[PDB]
């Protein structure tokens, strides 16, 4: 049987970590909720 | 149990000690998770029982003790922040740019961030604090890296 914890509030942090790219993808999703590569 | 408004971990005794199988959000006494990372199962807090209210396996979302509260949208424009909740780690904001997943239905937010499968349901802010979306369902790009979509449900 799963549980839940709390782990924190919801807000954003001024001066936090900015990482990360921002791709197009070309993305295709199927009726399991499964997201793919279309080329 | 507790219904205070937040950000939860969703773990597991099923396994060898305790382990973290995704994150959710506490939000007007709904929690909104991943499909993946219940399977539509109850969860309990504390002496407390979740049951399931709503769920979609091709959205990937979940809702506990009511329909889904989180309506917010990313601009197509702003930074936003991933409140990653990873397994054994503390909740930590990333900023982040994100990208875009084209689809035959039209364009989606994704933020190209990795994390373990663990991590799945952590919500993704905007300036304002607002749940814009949930982390956890993507695709894994030539690098062996995943880039997951900003995947938003319905407020009715
Ligand atoms: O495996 C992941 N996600 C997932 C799993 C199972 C299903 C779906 C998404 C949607 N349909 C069912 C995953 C989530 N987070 C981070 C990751 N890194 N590598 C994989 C991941």
């Amino acid at each position: 049987d799963m549980y839940i914890e709390r782990a924190g509030d919801i807000t954003w942090e001024k001066d936090a970590e900015v990482t990360g790219n921002s791709p197009r993808l070309d993305v295709a999703l199927d009726e399991s909720g499964d997201f793919s590569l279309v080329e | 149990g507790e219904t205070t408004d937040g950000v939860y971990r969703v773990m597991t005794r099923r396994l060898l000690g305790s382990t973290q199988v995704g994150v959710g959000v506490m939000q007007e006494g709904v929690f909104h998770t991943m499909w993946h990372v219940t399977k539509g199962a109850a969860l309990r807090s504390g002496e407390g029982r979740l049951d399931p209210y709503w769920g979609d396996v091709k959205q990937d979302l979940v809702s506990y003790c009511g329909p889904w509260k989180l309506d917010a949208a990313w601009d197509g424009l702003s930074e936003v922040q991933l409140l990653a909740v990873p397994p054994g780690e503390r909740a930590k904001n990333i900023q982040t740019l994100p990208g875009i997943f084209k689809t035959k239905d039209g364009d989606i937010g994704a933020v190209a961030l990795d994390y373990p499968a663990g991590t799945s349901g952590s919500p993704i802010l905007d300036k304002c604090g607002r749940v814009i979306g949930l982390y956890g369902n993507g695709v894994v790009i030539k690098n062996g890296s995943y880039v997951s979509a900003i995947t938003q449900g319905k407020r009715e």
